[PDB]
């Protein structure tokens, strides 16, 4: 067929071939573990001999000289068109059988795996094809499992390839497990291929799933709900106050959290929107919120540093004046009477907007909110209720 | 070079001089923002003596200008500290790292 | 009010009703109506302050349920609410409560606390759900905020199609809605993403050519909307991974937004930034000239500069005068936003136009020189839903507040430090609590497998390694742990 | 051999011990120091701190295991136990 006699004219056997390659999956499956010991080991010895069997015999090659061949055309619809559709239908099950029988083959026998050493690099060489990834990393592992030399013949080049598998794949715990087997082989630890390991995969924290504790962090806020909309009986202007009475940096090995500003709900509805109910999330972490630290403005999660007099963390004995202006979308800050030097503008004015105020443990704050409920430290701009 | 920015004042005149060693709580951080070290984590400070190559130049230029009781921010350019190898399997190779340092005592 | 309880599968659908499916087994006294695969008639209807006792015997398959101690019957003289069902994979409690409807479940935990139990309940010899329990029961509750999700493959709706590029045609995603046209067929704007993002410089700057396609940071993707479908309902552009904004009606003008001015000591605005997390286009509006679609689909590509931030879209050949300027470091999240109006809706497309780097090169790290298009597995539709549960955190920080006087205001304090460890998926830019693997099972697996590795990677004294590894794994979060 | 008069076994391990044991060393993971003298030896840890929490640990275990509760930590009696007492046997066998 490669070398282009027209279809009818070359017998290719396929359903013999592919019922051949079950009957031989079949008889070289390993032993039930439900079985009895004494029969369990009568089917071991039997499976040892005929692999032993085949390997002498050569029935190995073969085999890779059967996957070489096929893996020539690149899809199912490229052997299809080249030979025919019954053969472009089988082409996917006779490949995965092909190397289930040579892992198969291969399984538990130390004297195949070490054999096999030699068609390693070859086989490492198709890895990043589709259809037959699987099967090369199961064949990777039954090798690598029980063959020392496959360790010593493994190289930095196959290490990347079997790293970038996971980039390219995705997340597969069969992959880690192959990646596992190199580190350490019957008791013996392969030092150069953990520092390859080590050096080509921890370093980007982009594949595996990272970790970090993460203080606790709670919101708290008035009853007010605060809202702009035509033709409504609302004042589009308001202040008010936040005085620190206490505040520990570093309650925990983590930083202590401390930011205030204005949050607005998704809708008409009382729910804070557009946030983790909880977590580590504050104010300034959504889209839904606006938050200031003392340093920097936090909105959408993302800071940026704003120049004040004296610019400082929030500390102790700090008098925090917010000020939302809903004629113009303008969130403004002013620390201990200080003007700060950033404001938001032109946010979403659909909802309705409240004081919110979110902290982690460690410490004491007060709302100043006007009236009997706390005469502000600082008189409000004009205009601001 | 190394810009720093004041998070907590100082007293603003003990800075450190030469051959004093520095107590210093770090935080390390990737410019992306992933945390890779941390002093606070160990419950240990960090005592390391100006002008004889123990850190990254990055801290140890970072630290003189820092003064006694000062938290500052400090960040570091790749050819300030782990040019272009890196630090294997913790720092990426051309990397930016931001330092969170208090000088909590000169000794 | 609408409220109902009773015994549900471990496959149950949060967004889904009780009863509605075979998932769950409930009870609803507004209606005095039972709901197992529908609704039959069953009880009185219970007051405020009334009490239900769910009653669960697996030994033979009966449930019955009791009302203030009273047991509640059918219309015939049967106690028993189900009369017969299988094992399967067991059965645990649930509740469903409607607009402005407050319950409490007592898993009886405190025998003491079971106010019918001694009634009803104990003498039968029925167990307490948590008696032989030394810690709190772990409640899980319906996720409000919704996520983005892989599509499944037995979706009833959406129906993705994996198309290998050809030599001459590139890779490409086709979105197709088996069920349209059909009745029950619901219509509704869906929200479609690409799984991995693109990420911008960390700092900004102040024949095609081999040189240029090597030193350039541009990337392209182009959406190829099939005709017969409305182009003013698909929507084309690029979405952070902030955006969980499920509405039915979605417009460009209601997107979140926000402009920090930061400003210099006097007033001056020396900068201005405007930050969203969605910057897409409309289909119908990019479409000019008219009729250009129906000969051939609409084609809006979209290119994005990571070392500049700059967006741009090019459509049918002329550039689009919409342009959005981004901040350093966004990952943006290639999507599409549309109302299927026809069986086939649009189909992502991983070309590139002349001088500019395909999707694949920026999404992934090993196919950066790359200039052939490529679409790996990993790269795969994922659509915005709400069948996602949540886990409540079995303790929350300890804050009181009180009004101290007139004069000092309201006083709000904390002093108790609480901590969790964080599991954050990279690609994604996620972050979930690592107490939610007890459901989710492939991340479990995969974690338990990387912790392996990490196991392997330093044993038999790899000391270098070690220190290595004591930066992705800390004392306090082994000490957490 | 005995502690005292009488012969009676003392505890096994509590005595005073002078046979040769290997020194036990450790280093600080810094990762701001350029110095490649810590790459040997292993990382430090709070051993004090370990050893107490370890000791309340199997303590609260004997307790929840005896009554035989549905929930153990982990889910399975296994998982409560076999890692908090590899632990311990790691510890006991340091000889903190």
């Amino acid at each position: 067929l490669s070398k282009k006699a027209k279809a009818s004219t070359v017998d290719l056997p396929i359903e013999s071939v592919s019922l051949s390659l079950q009957d031989l999956i079949g008889y070289f499956h390993p032993p039930d573990e439900h079985l009895e010991h004494e029969d369990k080991q009568n089917r071991l010895r039997a499976l040892k001999n005929r692999q032993n069997l085949f390997q002498e015999e050569g029935m190995i090659n073969l085999v890779l000289e059967c996957i070489d061949r096929l893996h020539v055309y690149s899809s199912a619809a490229h052997f299809a068109d080249v030979a025919g559709r019954e053969a472009g239908e089988s082409w996917k099950s006779i490949l995965n059988s092909l190397y289930e029988l040579l892992a198969a083959l291969i399984r538990g026998n130390r004297k195949n795996c070490a054999q096999f050493s030699g068609s390693l690099d070859w086989l490492i060489s198709r890895l990043e094809r589709l259809e037959a990834s699987s099967g090369i990393l199961e064949v990777l592992h039954c090798v690598l499992v029980e063959s020392p030399e496959a360790l010593n013949i493994i190289k930095e080049g196959h290490i990347k390839s079997i790293i970038s598998l996971l980039d390219k794949h995705g997340r597969n715990h069969k992959v880690l497990d192959v990646l596992c087997s190199l580190c350490v082989c019957h008791g013996v630890a392969v030092r150069s291929n953990q520092h390859l390991i080590c050096d080509n995969l921890l370093p980007g924290r982009d594949l595996l799933l990272q970790t970090r504790l993460v203080n606790h962090v709670s919101s708290m806020r008035p009853n007010i709900f605060l809202g702009v909309s035509e033709g409504s009986a609302q004042y589009k202007k308001w202040y008010y106050e936040l005085m620190v009475d206490h505040t520990e940096p570093f309650v925990t090995a983590e930083a202590t959290h401390l930011r205030v500003g204005w949050a607005s709900t998704e809708g008409y509805s009382p729910y804070p929107g557009g946030g983790e109910e909880w977590g580590g999330n504050g104010v300034g972490d959504d889209l839904f919120s606006y938050g200031f630290d003392g340093l920097h403005l936090w909105s959408g999660c993302i800071a940026r540093t704003v120049s004040s007099p004296n610019q400082h963390l929030l500390r102790t004995d700090d008098v925090i004046s917010c000020c939302l202006d809903l004629s113009a979308p303008s969130i403004s800050f002013r620390i201990n009477g200080q003007p700060v030097q950033g404001m938001f503008e032109n946010f979403n004015i659909d909802g309705l907007f409240f004081p919110v105020v979110s902290f982690s443990a460690g410490i004491k704050v007060r709302f100043l909110l006007g009236g009997r409920h706390g005469e502000f430290k600082f008189l409000p701009p004009p205009g601001y209720a | 070079g190394v810009e720093i920015e004041t998070i907590s004042p100082g007293d603003g005149r003990t800075f450190p001089k030469k051959g004093q060693t520095c107590v210093v709580h770090y935080t390390g951080m990737l410019q992306n923002g992933k945390k890779f070290d941390s002093s606070r984590d160990r419950n240990k400070p960090f005592k390391f003596r100006i002008g004889k190559q123990e850190v990254i130049k990055g801290f140890e230029e970072g630290a003189a200008q820092m003064s006694l009781g000062q938290r500052a921010k400090l960040t570091c350019t790749p050819d300030v500290a782990y040019g272009a190898t890196g630090h294997p399997g913790v720092i990426p190779p051309n990397a930016t790292l931001i330092f969170d340092v208090e000088l909590l005592n000169l000794e | 009010g609408d409220m109902r309880v009773g015994w549900s599968r471990p496959g149950c659908q949060p967004d889904q009703e009780l009863g509605s499916d075979e998932r769950a087994f409930a009870f609803d006294g507004f209606k005095a109506q039972r709901w197992h695969q529908g609704n039959e008639h069953y009880g009185r209807s219970w007051q405020a302050g009334d009490v239900v006792g769910c009653m669960v015997d697996m030994n033979e398959h009966t449930m019955m349920f009791t009302l203030n101690g009273e047991i509640l019957l059918d219309d015939s003289g049967s106690e028993l609410a189900f009369k017969d069902f299988d094992v399967g994979d067991g059965f645990i409690p649930v509740c469903s409560l409607g607009v402005a409807q407050v319950g409490r479940m007592n898993f009886g935990k405190d025998v003491s606390t079971l106010k019918y139990f001694t009634i009803c309940g104990l003498q039968e010899g029925y167990e307490p759900f948590a008696v032989n329990t030394n810690r709190d029961i772990t409640m899980w509750l319906s996720k409000r905020l919704p996520q983005f999700l892989q599509v499944p493959s037995n979706h009833e709706h959406i129906e993705v199609t994996r198309i290998d590029g050809t030599i001459d045609s590139s890779p490409c995603l086709k979105v197709t809605q088996k069920s349209f046209g059909s009745q029950n067929s619901n219509t509704d704007i869906m929200f479609y993403r690409l799984s991995m993002p693109i990420e911008c410089a960390e700092v900004f700057s102040k024949r095609d050519d081999y040189d240029f396609l090597m030193q350039t940071s541009t990337y392209y993707y182009s959406v190829r909307i099939f005709p017969g479908q409305e182009p003013a309902n698909v929507w084309v552009g690029w979405i952070t991974s902030d955006f969980h904004q499920y509405d039915t009606g979605f417009d460009l003008d209601r997107v979140r937004t926000v402009t920090v001015t930061l400003g210099d000591e006097k007033g001056k605005v020396h900068e201005s930034i405007k930050r969203s997390n969605c910057y897409m286009v409309c289909a119908g509006e990019s479409m000019s000239p008219g009729q250009g679609r129906n000969n051939n689909g609409l084609e809006i590509g979209c290119v994005v500069d990571a070392a500049s931030g700059l967006l741009t879209f090019i459509a049918n050949g002329k550039e689009l005068s919409t342009y959005y300027q981004v901040e350093p470091s966004t990952k943006l999240f290639p999507a599409v936003f549309a109302q299927a109006t026809s069986p086939n809706v649009f189909q992502f497309e991983l070309g590139r136009i002349k001088n500019v780097m395909p999707l694949s090169a920026g999404l992934f790290k090993s196919e950066h020189k790359n200039p052939v298009p490529q679409c790996p597995p990993r790269l795969h539709v994922q659509f915005l839903s709400h069948v996602l549960w949540s886990r409540m955190p079995n303790q929350f920080l300890k804050v009181d507040v009180s009004r101290i006087s007139e004069r000092q205001g309201w006083l709000v304090q904390c002093l108790d430090p609480l901590q969790f460890m964080s599991l954050h998926i990279p690609e994604e830019n996620r972050s979930v609590d690592i107490l939610e693997l007890t459901e989710q099972e492939e991340l479990l697996k995969f974690h338990y497998h990387t912790l392996r590795l990490y196991s392997a990677v330093c044993a038999l004294g790899n000391h270098r390694v070690a220190h290595a590894l004591c930066s992705h794994v800390d004392e306090p979060q082994l000490l957490y742990a | 051999l005995f502690p005292d008069e009488n012969k009676k076994h003392g505890l096994p391990g509590i005595g005073l011990s002078t046979s040769l044991r290997p020194r036990m060393q450790f280093s600080s993971p810094s990762f701001v120091s350029i110095s490649n003298e810590c790459y040997q030896y292993s990382p430090e840890f709070p051993l004090d701190i370990l050893k107490s929490k370890t000791i309340q640990m199997l303590t609260e275990a004997v307790k929840e295991g005896s009554l035989h509760a549905r929930d153990p930590v982990g889910g399975t009696t296994e998982f409560l136990f076999v890692p908090l007492i590899k632990l311990f046997y790691t510890l006991l066998i340091m000889g903190i």
